[PDB]
C-alpha cells in the first residue's frame, strides 16, 4: 500500500522540485569544490599537501611513537618542515 | 583542443536523445 | 501496436528483440543496421588508430589492433614491417565508415518504414523459419558469398600485392604467393593434427603458401556447398535430428561463433605467421625464449661456455634436452621449446639448437630482436602498466596479443552460454513447455516413482 | 522393436534411478576413469617432478602426506602442453615420475563434467521442464575449465594448472596473486561479490521463508512436518515476509514476486562466478590486476606508498620464493 | 504533479553521472595519483 | 597522423569509435520514452 | 584548392548531421511521408555526391 | 496515555522508513560509521600512523583509499576525541587514527541496532525472528575480526583498516603470518560461504526451471500473484530431476529453506572462532610430523613445505613497510629469495 | 596407521553415499 508520503516519481517530475534543486545541488557541489580549492580541507583534516610529506632532504616518515606525547609529536614534525 | 573533443561529443551525444524528443512532439511512431 | 508491447507479442521489453521473430522485414532492418555498426567501428577505429599512430614506435607499443591486420595483407608496409605508406590505412578506414552510412540508411529504412513483414511483398525475400528448402537456400547464398570472400584473400596474395611474410628472408617483407599448397594431404593434414603441445592443430600453420592454399580449398568448398544447399533439401535423417525454428538456428550459430572465438583466441596467442610479431608484439612463448637467448648471448660474450654450464638443478643453465632430446633453451622456458620464429630458426640444426651456430653465427639483429621481444613480453596490468604484476609504474604497455586473446575468450565464453540458453529454449519451445509445466498434465505425475 | 531401439529407450528412460541419457553415455566412463585414477594416485602415487627440474613433490598419503597436504601433482613443466597418455611413456614408472595421472584425471574430468552439464539439459527435456539449470552449472564448470585447462594453455604448461590437493590449491592461489595481482582484478572482485552476495542471499531467503512458516505443527514436533511432499499449497506466507522485509529496509527494496525473487537468487552468484571464471581465463593471457605501484608521488618525486604498495611487497615475497630452484633468468615471464 | 517526463530526468541524470565518473577516470591519468 | 588535410578533424576523430556504444544507450532512452511497454 | 576541399568536407559533416537526426524523425512521423520524400532523396544525392567530390579533391591536397 | 506510550506510538508508525526504538540506536551509529568512512577515505591521511596516503585528496582511487588503523603506539586506546591523546583537537584526532575507532565503535553499536531492529519489526509484524538470528553470523564476524583480533594483538594497528586494498593486505598478512588457509575453522567458513552461494544459485535455478505455466506469455514473471495459495513451481518435478541427476534431492520445502539459513550462518561462525584463535597467534601453522621429516630429509617436499616458503617470503618482504613502527632493517643479503628472482 | 585411518573414513563416506541414494526414505506424495 501507501505509507502516505508523496510518491517520488511525482516529486522529481514536478517543476517546483527542480526550481528548488537546480540551485541547491550545484551550490553544494561548488561548496565542496571550494572546500578543496580553498585548501581548507587540508588544514581541517591535517592532510599533507604534496609539498609537506617530507622535509626537503629527509627520507624518513613522521611516524608517531608515543601514546600520550603523540599530539606533541605530530606538532613538532610539522615545525621541522619550515 | 580537448573542448573540440568535448564539443563534438557534446553534440554527437545529444543527437540521440533529441531524435526521441522530436518524434515525441510529433506524436511520432516510437 | 504492431507487436511492440508486451501484451501482444508475449515478450517484455528486456526481451523485446524476440518480438521480431516472425516479422521478417523489421528483423532484416535490425541485422543491416547492426551490420551498420560493425562496419562503422571498423572505420572509426582505424582512423582513430591512424590519428594516434607514430611510425617510429612499434605497432605493438601503441595499442593498435586493426592497422596490424591491414599490414599483414601487405599494405603500407615494407621490409622488416617498417611502415612506408600510411595512406592505405586511411583508405580502409574511410571506405568502411562511409559504407556504414549506406548500411545505416538501409537498416533504419527496413526497421521503421519498410514492410514489417516481407512474405506478401515478394515471394523471394520473404521467408518462413520452418521452410526447410528456403532456409538452406539462404544458407546456400551466404555460403557462396563466404566462398568468394576467401578467394579475395587468395586474390590479394597471388595477383594484387601479396601478404606480409614474417618468414621471408631479410627479416621479413611483403611477397607474392605463386605456389599455394593444394595437396590436400597438407591442407587437411592440419585439421587432423593434435591440438596439444608440439602439434597445435591448425594454429600451427607457419607459412603463407599453406595459408593461401587453404583459402583456395575453403573458397571452393563454400561455393560448392552454397550450390548444394540451394539445389537440395535436407534429407530424412537431418530433418529428424534438428529443431527447425528461428531460435534454434540462432542457437546453432552461437555455437559456431563460440567455437570460433576460442580458436581465434589461441591463434592470436600462439601463431606468429598470420599474426606477425613485427606487428602484434611477440607471443608469450616467444618472449620467454627471447630472454633465454638474451642471457645466453651476454654470458657467452663474457666467456661462458653455455653448452656445459650446469645450473642449480643439475639441468643446463642455458641449454638442455626436451623430453624427445632436442636441444632447447633451459630454465622455465623449457615448456616453450615448441616455439618457432624467424629470429631463432637460423640457429637450429637437426638436433635442435646447434652449439656451433650459437658460438659463431649469432648476428646482432638476432640480439636486438631477442632483447626487444623479451622486454615486450605480453604481460601487463589492466590499466596498461607493462611488465610483471610487481613492476613499478613507468612503461605504458599491454600486448595486442593480450587484448585480442582476452577479449575474444570472454566473447566466446558468453556465446557458448548463449548457445545453451537458446538451444535449450528452442527445444522446450518446439516441444511446448517453455513457459512452464502444465498443471493439468504434469508429466512426472504419470511416471512411476523411482523407489 | 529392434535391438537398437530397445537400447535407445533404456538410455533415455526417465524410469532409471539415475538418469543415463546420451551425455550420460560419455559422462559415466570418463568420470569413473577420473575417479578411480585420482583415488589411487592420491593414496599411493610416488613423487612427481612438477616443475621439470628433477625436484619431485610428494603428493600421496603413503609418501608422507595427510589429507590436508596431499595432492595429485600437476605434470612436468618439461612436458608443457604436450599430450602425455600412458601409451606415450616408456613405462608406468616414467609416467608417474612425470605426472601423468594429472593429465588423465583432468581430461577425463573436464570431459565428464561437461557431459554432466549436458545431462542436466537432457533430463530437463525428458521431464517437460524449462532447460536453464544447466546454464547455472556453467559457472562452476567454467571455473574448473579455467584452473585446469585455460590457465595452463595461456601459460604454456599443465605444470601451472591447479593441483588436485587441499594445500596444492593454496599454492596455486598464492603464486597466482604474485604473478597476476588477482586481488586487484575487478573480475575477481566480482567473484567475491558473487559468493559473499550468494551466501548473504542464501541466508536471507532461508531466514525469511523460515520466518514465515505457517503454524501447522506443535512446539514438540519439528516445524518441518508442517510441509507434506507434493502438497498443493504453500507452507509460508510470502506476503508476511515481504511485510517484514519491506519494513526492515523499505517497501520496494523487497520482493513480492516469488519468480522475480528466485530468478535473482539464480542470477547473482552465477553472474559473479562467471566473471571470476573469466578473470582466471583472461589473466591466463597475462591481462593482470590493476597496478598502482608508486602511483602517488609528492611534489619532489618521493614515492608516497599507499595500501597498493604494501600489497606489492607481499606479492614480491611470493614472487621471489616460489619455485625457488626453477628460474635462471631475472623475469618470470610465464 | 508530473510536469517533467520521467525519461527526460533519467537521461539528464545519467549524462550527469557519466560526466562525473568520466572526470574521475580522467583524474587517474592527470595530476595526483597518475604515477607521473 | 591523418593526412594534414584532415588534421582539423582530429578531435572528431578521437570521439568517433565510441559512437556505437551510444546506440545501446539510445535504445534505453527510447524504451524509457515508451515506458518499457 | 585547399580551401574548396575543406568546404566540401564540412558540407559532408553538416548534412550527415542533418541527415542523422532528420531521416529517423522523417520516417516515424506519419504526416510528411510525402512532404519529406523529397527532402531525404535530395539530401541523399547530396550526401553521395559530396563523398565523391571530397574523394576527388583529396587527390589534389592529401 | 502515559508519555512513554505516546512516544512508542510515534516511533512504531507505519512510515516509508520505519524507526522504532531500535532506530534511536541504529540510525545515529550507522550514519556516523558510514559518514566517517566517506569522510576519512575522501579527506584523511594515514601518514603519521602508517607512512601511507589513503584519501582521494592525496590522490588515491577507490581501490586504495582507506580509513587506516591508528598507530601501534596507541595500544588499544579508545582514542576518544576528548581523551588524553588528542585532547579535543579534531585535526589531531584524524591524524592519530581516531576515525578508525570512531567507525569501529559506532559501526558495532549500529550492528546491534540493526539486529534489534530485526527483532522489533518481526515482533510487531508477527513473524518468527530467524532473520535476526541469521544476522548473528555477520556480527560474530565483525566482532571477531575488528575487535577481538586486535585486542589480542599488540594494538589496533593490526586490525583491518577500512579500505578495499587495505583488506587485501590483511588477507595476505594472514596468509604469511598466520597461515590462515590451513586453519580448519576458515576451511569450514569457506565451505559455508561457497556452499551458501551454491544453495543460492541451485535453488533459484531450480524454481525458475520447474515453474508451472500459470500465464500465457514468454515472460513468466507475470504469472505470479503473491496472494495465491498455490506453489508457483513443482516440488515433485524438482525432486525427481535432482534425485535422477544427483542421486538425492530435497523433498521438504521447510528443511530446504532452513538449510539455506544454516549453511552460510554456520560457516561464518566457524570462521570467527578461528580468528579468535589468531587474536592469540594460536594458529594452525605447521604440521609437526612434516617438519620433523623435512628437517631430516632434504628430498621430502610437499605442497605444505612449498607454501611455508612462500609465507616466509611474504613476512620478510612485506614487514619493514607494513609495520613501520618496528624499524626493521633487512639488508639485501638476508632477504629470502630463490634463484634468479 | 594414519594412512589407514584417512582411507577408512573416506571409504565409510563412499558407503554412506550408496545407502543415502539407494536406501533413502522414498519421497511420496501425501
Ligand atoms: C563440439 C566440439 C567438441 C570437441 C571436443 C573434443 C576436442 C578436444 C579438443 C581439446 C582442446 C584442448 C586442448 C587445447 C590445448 C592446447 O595446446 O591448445 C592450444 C592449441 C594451439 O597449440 C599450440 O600451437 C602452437 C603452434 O605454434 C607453433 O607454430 C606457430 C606457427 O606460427 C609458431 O611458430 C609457434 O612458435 C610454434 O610453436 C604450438 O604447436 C604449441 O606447442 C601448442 O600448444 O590450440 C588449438 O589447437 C585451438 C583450439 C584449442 C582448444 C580450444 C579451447 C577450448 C576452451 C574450452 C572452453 C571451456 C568452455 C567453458 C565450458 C563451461
Ligand atoms: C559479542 C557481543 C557483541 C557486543 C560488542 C559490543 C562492543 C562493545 C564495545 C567493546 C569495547 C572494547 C574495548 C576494550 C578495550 C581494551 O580491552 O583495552 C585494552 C586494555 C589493556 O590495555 C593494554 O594493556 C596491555 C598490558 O599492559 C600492562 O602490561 C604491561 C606489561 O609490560 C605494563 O605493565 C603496562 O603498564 C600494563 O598496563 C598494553 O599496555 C597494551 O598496549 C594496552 O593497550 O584493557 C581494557 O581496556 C580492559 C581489559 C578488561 C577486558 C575487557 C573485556 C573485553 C576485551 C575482550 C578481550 C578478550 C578478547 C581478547 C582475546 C585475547
Ligand atoms: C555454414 C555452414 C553450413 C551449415 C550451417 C550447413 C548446414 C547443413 N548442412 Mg551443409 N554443407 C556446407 C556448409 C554448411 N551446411 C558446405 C560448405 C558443404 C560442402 C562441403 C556442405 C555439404 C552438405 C551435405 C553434403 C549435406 C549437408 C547437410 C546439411 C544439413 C545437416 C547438417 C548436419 O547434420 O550437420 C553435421 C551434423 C552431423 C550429425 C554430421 C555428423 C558427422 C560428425 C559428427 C561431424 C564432423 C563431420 C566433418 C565433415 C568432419 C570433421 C572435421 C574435423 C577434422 C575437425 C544442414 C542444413 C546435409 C543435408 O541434409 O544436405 C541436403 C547433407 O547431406 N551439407
Ligand atoms: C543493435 C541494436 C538493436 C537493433 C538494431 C534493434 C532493432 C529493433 N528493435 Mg530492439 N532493443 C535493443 C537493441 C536493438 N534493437 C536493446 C538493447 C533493447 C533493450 C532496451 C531493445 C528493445 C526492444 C523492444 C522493447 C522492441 C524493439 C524493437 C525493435 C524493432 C523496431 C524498433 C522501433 O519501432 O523503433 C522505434 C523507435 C524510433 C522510431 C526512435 C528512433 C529509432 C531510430 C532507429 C534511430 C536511428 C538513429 C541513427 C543515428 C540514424 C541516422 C543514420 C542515417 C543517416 C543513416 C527494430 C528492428 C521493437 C519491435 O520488435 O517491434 C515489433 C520493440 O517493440 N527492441
Ligand atoms: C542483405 C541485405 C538486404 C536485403 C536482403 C534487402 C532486401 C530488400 N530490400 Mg533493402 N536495403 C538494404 C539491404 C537489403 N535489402 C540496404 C543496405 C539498403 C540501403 C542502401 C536498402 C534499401 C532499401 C529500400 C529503400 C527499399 C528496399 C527494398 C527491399 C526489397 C526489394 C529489394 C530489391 O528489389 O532489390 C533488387 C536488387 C537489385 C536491383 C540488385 C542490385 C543491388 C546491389 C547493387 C547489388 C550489389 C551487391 C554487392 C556488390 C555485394 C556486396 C555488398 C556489401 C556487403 C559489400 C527486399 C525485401 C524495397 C522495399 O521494401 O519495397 C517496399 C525498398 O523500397 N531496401
Ligand atoms: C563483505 C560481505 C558482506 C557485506 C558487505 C554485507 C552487508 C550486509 N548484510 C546485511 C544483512 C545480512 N547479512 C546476512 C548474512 C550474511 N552477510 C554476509 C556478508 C556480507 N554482508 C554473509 C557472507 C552472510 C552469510 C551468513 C543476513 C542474514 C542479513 C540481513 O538480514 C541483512 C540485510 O538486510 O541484508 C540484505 C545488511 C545489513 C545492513 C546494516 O547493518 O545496515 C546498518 C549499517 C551499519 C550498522 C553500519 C555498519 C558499519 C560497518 C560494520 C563498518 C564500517 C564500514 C564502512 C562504512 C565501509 C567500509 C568499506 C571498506 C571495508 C571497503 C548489509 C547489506
Ligand atoms: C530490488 C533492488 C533494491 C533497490 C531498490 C529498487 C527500487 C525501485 C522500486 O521498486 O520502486 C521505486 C520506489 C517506488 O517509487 P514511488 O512509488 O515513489 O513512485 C511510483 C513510480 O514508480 C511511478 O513512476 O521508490 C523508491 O523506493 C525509491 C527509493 C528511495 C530510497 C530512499 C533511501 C533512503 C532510506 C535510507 C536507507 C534505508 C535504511 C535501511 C534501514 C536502516
Ligand atoms: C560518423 C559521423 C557522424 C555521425 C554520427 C552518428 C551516427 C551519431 C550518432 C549518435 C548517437 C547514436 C547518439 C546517441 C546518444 C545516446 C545517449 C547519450 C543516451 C544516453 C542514455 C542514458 C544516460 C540513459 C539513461 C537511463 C534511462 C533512460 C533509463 C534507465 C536508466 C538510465 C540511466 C540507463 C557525423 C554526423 C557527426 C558526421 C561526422 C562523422
Ligand atoms: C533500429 C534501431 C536502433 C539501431 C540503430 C542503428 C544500429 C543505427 C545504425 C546506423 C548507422 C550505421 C549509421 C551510419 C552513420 C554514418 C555516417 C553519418 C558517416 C558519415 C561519415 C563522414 C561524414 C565522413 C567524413 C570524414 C572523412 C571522409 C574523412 C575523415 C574525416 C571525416 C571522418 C569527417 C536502435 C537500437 C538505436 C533503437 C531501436 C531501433
Ligand atoms: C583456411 C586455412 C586452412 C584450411 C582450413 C580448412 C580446410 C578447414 C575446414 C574445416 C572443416 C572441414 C571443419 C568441419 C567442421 C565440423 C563441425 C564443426 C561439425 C559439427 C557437428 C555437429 C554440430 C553435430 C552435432 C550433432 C550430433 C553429433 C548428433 C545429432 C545432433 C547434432 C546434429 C546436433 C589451413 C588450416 C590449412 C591453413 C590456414 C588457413
Ligand atoms: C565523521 C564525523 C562526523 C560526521 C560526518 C558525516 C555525517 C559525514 C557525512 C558524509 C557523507 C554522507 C558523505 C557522502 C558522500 C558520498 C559519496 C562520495 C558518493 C559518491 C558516489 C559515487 C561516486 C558513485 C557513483 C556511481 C558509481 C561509482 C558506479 C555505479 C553508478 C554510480 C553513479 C552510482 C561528525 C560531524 C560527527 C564530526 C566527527 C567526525
Ligand atoms: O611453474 Mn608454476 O609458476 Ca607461472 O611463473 Mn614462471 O611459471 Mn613457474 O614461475 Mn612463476
Ligand atoms: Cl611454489
Ligand atoms: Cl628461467
Ligand atoms: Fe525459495
Amino acid at each position: 500500500g501507501t505509507t502516505g508520503e508523496r510518491p517520488f516519481s511525482d516529486i522529481i517530475t514536478s517543476v517546483r522540485y527542480w526550481v528548488i534543486h537546480s540551485i541547491t545541488i550545484p551550490a553544494l557541489f561548488i561548496a565542496g569544490w571550494l572546500f578543496v580549492s580553498t585548501g581548507l580541507a587540508y588544514d581541517v583534516f591535517g592532510t599533507p599537501r604534496p609539498d609537506s610529506y617530507y622535509a626537503q632532504e629527509q627520507r624518513s616518515i613522521p611516524l608517531v611513537t608515543d601514546r600520550f606525547e603523540a599530539k606533541q609529536q605530530v606538532e613538532t614534525f610539522l615545525e621541522q618542515l619550515k | 583542443e580537448v573542448i573540440a573533443q568535448l564539443t563534438m561529443i557534446a553534440m554527437i551525444g545529444i543527437a540521440g536523445p533529441m531524435i526521441i524528443f522530436l518524434l515525441a512532439v510529433r506524436r511520432g511512431n516510437l | 501496436a504492431t507487436n511492440r508491447d508486451q501484451e501482444s507479442s508475449g515478450f517484455a521489453w528486456w526481451a523485446g528483440n524476440a518480438r521480431l521473430i516472425n516479422l521478417s522485414g523489421k528483423l532484416l532492418g535490425a541485422h543491416v543496421a547492426h551490420a551498420g555498426l560493425i562496419v562503422f567501428w571498423a572505420g572509426a577505429m582505424t582512423l582513430f588508430e591512424l590519428a594516434h599512430f607514430i611510425p617510429e614506435k612499434p605497432m605493438y607499443e601503441q595499442g593498435l589492433i586493426l592497422i596490424p591486420h591491414i599490414a599483414t595483407l601487405g599494405w603500407g608496409v615494407g621490409p622488416g614491417g617498417e611502415v612506408v605508406d600510411t595512406f592505405p590505412f586511411f583508405v580502409v578506414g574511410v571506405v568502411h565508415l562511409i559504407s556504414s552510412a549506406v548500411l545505416g540508411f538501409g537498416g533504419v529504412y527496413h526497421a521503421i518504414r519498410g514492410p514489417e513483414t516481407l512474405e506478401e511483398y515478394s515471394s523471394f525475400f520473404g521467408y518462413d523459419w520452418k521452410d526447410k528448402n528456403k532456409m538452406t537456400t539462404i544458407l546456400g547464398f551466404h555460403l557462396i558469398v563466404l566462398g568468394i570472400g576467401a578467394l579475395l584473400l587468395v586474390a590479394k596474395a597471388m595477383f594484387f600485392g601479396g601478404l606480409y611474410d614474417t618468414w621471408a628472408p631479410g627479416g621479413g617483407d611483403v611477397r607474392v604467393i605463386t605456389n599455394p599448397t593444394l595437396d590436400p594431404r597438407v591442407i587437411f593434414g592440419y585439421l587432423l593434427k593434435s591440438p596439444f603441445g608440439g602439434e597445435g592443430w591448425i594454429v600451427s600453420v607457419n607459412n603463407l603458401e599453406d595459408v593461401v592454399g587453404g583459402h583456395i580449398w575453403i573458397g571452393l568448398i563454400c561455393i560448392a556447398g552454397g550450390i548444394w544447399h540451394i539445389l537440395t533439401t535436407p534429407f530424412g535423417w537431418a530433418r529428424r535430428a534438428f529443431i527447425w525454428s528461428g531460435e534454434a538456428y540462432l542457437s546453432y550459430s552461437l555455437g559456431a561463433l563460440s567455437m570460433m572465438g576460442f580458436i581465434a583466441t589461441c591463434f592470436v596467442w600462439f601463431n606468429n605467421t598470420v599474426y606477425p610479431s613485427e606487428f602484434y608484439g611477440p607471443t608469450g612463448p616467444e618472449a620467454s625464449q627471447a630472454q633465454a637467448m638474451t642471457f645466453l648471448i651476454r654470458d657467452q660474450k663474457l666467456g661462458a661456455n653455455v653448452g656445459s654450464a650446469q645450473g642449480p638443478t643439475g639441468l643446463g643453465k642455458y641449454l638442455m634436452r626436451s623430453p624427445t632430446g632436442e636441444i632447447i633453451f633451459g630454465g622455465e622456458t623449457m615448456r616453450f621449446w615448441d616455439f618457432r620464429g624467424p629470429w631463432l630458426e637460423p640457429l637450429r640444426g637437426p638436433n635442435g639448437l646447434d652449439l656451433n651456430k650459437i658460438k659463431n653465427d649469432i648476428q646482432p639483429w638476432q640480439e636486438r630482436r631477442a632483447a626487444e621481444y623479451m622486454t615486450h613480453a605480453p604481460l601487463g596490468s589492466l590499466n596498461s602498466v607493462g611488465g610483471v604484476a610487481t613492476e613499478i609504474n613507468s612503461v605504458n604497455f599491454v600486448s595486442p596479443r593480450s587484448w585480442l586473446a582476452t577479449s575474444h575468450f570472454v566473447l566466446a565464453f558468453f556465446f557458448l552460454v548463449g548457445h545453451l540458453w537458446h538451444a535449450g529454449r528452442a527445444r522446450a519451445a518446439a516441444a511446448g513447455f517453455e513457459k512452464g509445466i502444465d498443471r493439468e498434465s504434469e508429466p512426472v505425475l504419470s511416471m512411476p516413482s523411482l523407489d | 522393436a529392434n535391438l537398437w531401439e530397445r537400447f535407445c529407450n533404456w538410455v533415455t528412460s526417465t524410469d532409471n534411478r539415475l538418469y543415463v541419457g546420451w551425455f550420460g553415455v560419455i559422462m559415466i566412463p570418463t568420470l569413473l576413469a577420473a575417479t578411480i585414477c585420482f583415488v589411487i594416485a592420491f593414496i599411493a602415487a610416488p613423487p612427481v617432478d612438477i616443475d621439470g627440474i628433477r625436484e619431485p613433490v610428494s603428493g600421496s598419503l603413503l609418501y608422507g602426506n595427510n589429507i590436508i597436504t596431499g595432492a595429485v601433482v600437476p605434470s612436468s613443466n618439461a612436458i608443457g602442453l604436450h599430450f602425455y597418455p600412458i601409451w606415450e611413456a616408456a613405462s608406468l614408472d616414467e609416467w608417474l615420475y612425470n605426472g601423468g595421472p594429472y593429465q588423465l584425471i583432468i581430461f577425463h574430468f573436464l570431459l565428464g563434467a561437461s557431459c554432466y552439464m549436458g545431462r542436466q539439459w537432457e533430463l530437463s527435456y525428458r521431464l517437460g521442464m524449462r532447460p536453464w539449470i544447466c546454464v547455472a552449472y556453467s559457472a562452476p564448470l567454467a571455473s574448473a575449465f579455467a584452473v585446469f585447462l585455460i590457465y595452463p594453455i595461456g601459460q604454456g604448461s599443465f605444470s601451472d594448472g591447479m593441483p588436485l590437493g587441499i594445500s596444492g590449491t593454496f599454492n596455486f592461489m598464492i603464486v597466482f596473486q604474485a604473478e597476476h595481482n588477482i586481488l586487484m582484478h575487478p573480475f575477481h572482485q566480482l567473484g567475491v561479490a558473487g559468493v559473499f552476495g550468494g551466501a548473504l542471499f542464501c541466508a536471507m531467503h532461508g531466514s525469511l521463508v523460515t520466518s514465515s512458516l505457517i503454524r501447522e505443527t506443535t512446539e514438540t514436533e519439528s516445524a518441518n512436518y508442517g510441509y507434506k511432499f507434493g502438497q498443493e499449497e504453500e507452507t509460508y506466507n510470502i506476503v508476511a515476509a515481504h511485510g517484514y522485509f519491506g519494513r526492515l529496509i523499505f517497501q520496494y527494496a523487497s520482493f513480492n514476486n516469488s519468480r522475480s525473487l528466485h530468478f535473482f537468487l539464480a542470477a547473482w552468484p552465477v553472474v559473479g562466478v562467471w566473471f571470476t571464471a573469466l578473470g582466471i581465463s583472461t589473466m591466463a593471457f597475462n591481462l593482470n590486476g590493476f597496478n598502482f605501484n608508486h602511483s602517488v608521488i609528492d611534489a619532489k618525486g618521493n614515492v608516497i606508498n599507499t595500501w597498493a604498495d604494501i600489497i606489492n611487497r607481499a606479492n614480491l615475497g611470493m614472487e621471489v620464493m616460489h619455485e625457488r630452484n626453477a628460474h635462471n633468468f631475472p623475469l618470470d615471464l610465464a | 504533479g508530473g510536469r517533467i517526463p520521467l525519461w527526460i530526468v533519467a537521461t539528464v541524470a545519467g549524462m550527469g553521472v557519466i560526466v562525473i565518473v568520466g572526470l574521475f577516470f580522467y583524474g587517474a591519468y592527470a595530476g595526483l595519483g597518475s604515477s607521473l | 597522423k591523418l593526412p594534414e588535410a584532415y588534421a582539423i578533424f582530429d578531435p572528431l576523430v578521437d570521439v568517433l569509435p565510441v559512437i556505437p556504444v551510444l546506440f545501446l544507450a539510445l535504445a534505453f532512452v527510447w524504451q524509457a520514452a515508451v515506458g518499457f511497454r | 584548392m585547399t580551401i574548396l576541399f575543406q568546404l566540401a568536407l564540412a558540407a559532408l559533416v553538416i548534412l550527415s548531421f542533418v541527415m542523422v537526426i532528420g531521416v529517423p524523425v522523417a520516417y516515424a512521423s506519419p504526416q510528411d511521408w510525402d512532404r519529406s520524400k523529397q527532402l531525404i532523396f535530395l539530401g541523399s544525392g547530396l550526401w553521395i555526391a559530396l563523398v565523391l567530390v571530397v574523394g576527388v579533391l583529396n587527390f589534389f591536397v592529401v | 496515555r502515559g508519555w512513554f506510550d505516546i512516544l512508542d506510538d510515534w516511533l512504531k508508525r507505519d512510515r516509508f522508513v520505519f524507526v522504532g526504538w531500535s532506530g534511536i540506536l541504529l540510525f545515529p551509529c550507522a550514519y556516523l560509521a558510514l559518514g566517517g568512512w566517506l569522510t576519512g577515505t575522501t579527506f584523511v591521511t594515514s601518514w603519521y600512523t602508517h607512512g601511507l596516503a589513503s584519501s582521494y585528496l592525496e590522490g588515491c582511487n577507490f581501490l586504495t583509499v582507506a580509513v587506516s588503523t591508528p598507530a601501534n603506539s596507541m595500544g588499544h586506546s579508545l582514542l576518544l576525541l576528548w581523551g588524553p591523546e588528542a585532547q579535543g583537537d579534531f585535526t589531531r584526532w584524524c591524524q592519530l587514527g581516531g576515525l578508525w575507532t570512531f567507525i569501529a565503535l559506532h559501526g558495532a553499536f549500529g550492528l546491534i541496532g540493526f539486529m534489534l531492529r530485526q527483532f522489533e519489526i518481526a515482533r510487531l509484524v508477527g513473524v518468527r525472528p530467524y532473520n535476526a538470528i541469521a544476522f548473528s553470523a555477520p556480527i560474530a564476524v565483525f566482532v571477531s575480526v575488528f575487535l577481538i583480533y586486535p585486542l589480542g594483538q599488540s594494538s589496533w594497528f593490526f586490525a583491518p583498516s577500512f579500505g578495499v586494498a587495505a583488506i587485501f593486505r590483511f588477507l595476505l598478512f594472514f596468509q604469511g603470518f598466520h597461515n590462515w588457509t590451513l586453519n580448519p575453522f576458515h576451511m569450514m567458513g569457506v565451505a559455508g560461504v561457497l556452499g551458501g552461494a551454491l544453495l543460492c544459485a541451485i535453488h533459484g535455478a531450480t524454481v525458475e526451471n520447474t515453474l508451472f505455466q500459470d500465464g500465457e506469455g514468454a515472460s513468466t514473471f507475470r504469472a505470479f500473484n503473491p496472494t495465491q495459495a498455490e506453489e508457483t513451481y513443482s516440488m515433485v518435478t524438482a525432486n525427481r530431476f535432482w534425485s535422477q541427476i544427483f542421486g538425492i534431492a530435497f523433498s521438504n520445502k521447510r528443511w530446504l529453506h532452513f538449510f539455506m539459513l544454516f549453511v552460510p550462518v554456520t560457516g561464518l561462525w566457524m570462521s570467527a572462532i578461528g580468528v579468535v584463535g589468531l587474536a592469540l597467534n594460536l594458529r594452525s601453522y605447521d604440521f609437526i610430523s612434516q617438519e620433523i621429516r623435512a628437517a631430516e630429509d632434504p628430498e621430502f617436499e610437499t605442497f605444505y613445505t612449498k607454501n611455508l616458503l612462500l609465507n616466509e617470503g611474504i613476512r620478510a618482504w612485506m614487514a619493514p613497510q607494513d609495520q613501520p613502527h618496528e624499524n626493521f632493517v633487512f639488508p639485501e643479503e638476508v632477504l629470502p629469495r630463490g634463484n634468479a628472482l | 596407521m594414519e594412512t589407514i585411518t584417512y582411507v577408512f573414513i573416506f571409504a565409510c563416506i563412499i558407503a554412506l553415499f550408496f545407502f543415502a541414494i539407494f536406501f533413502r526414505e522414498p519421497p511420496r506424495i501425501t
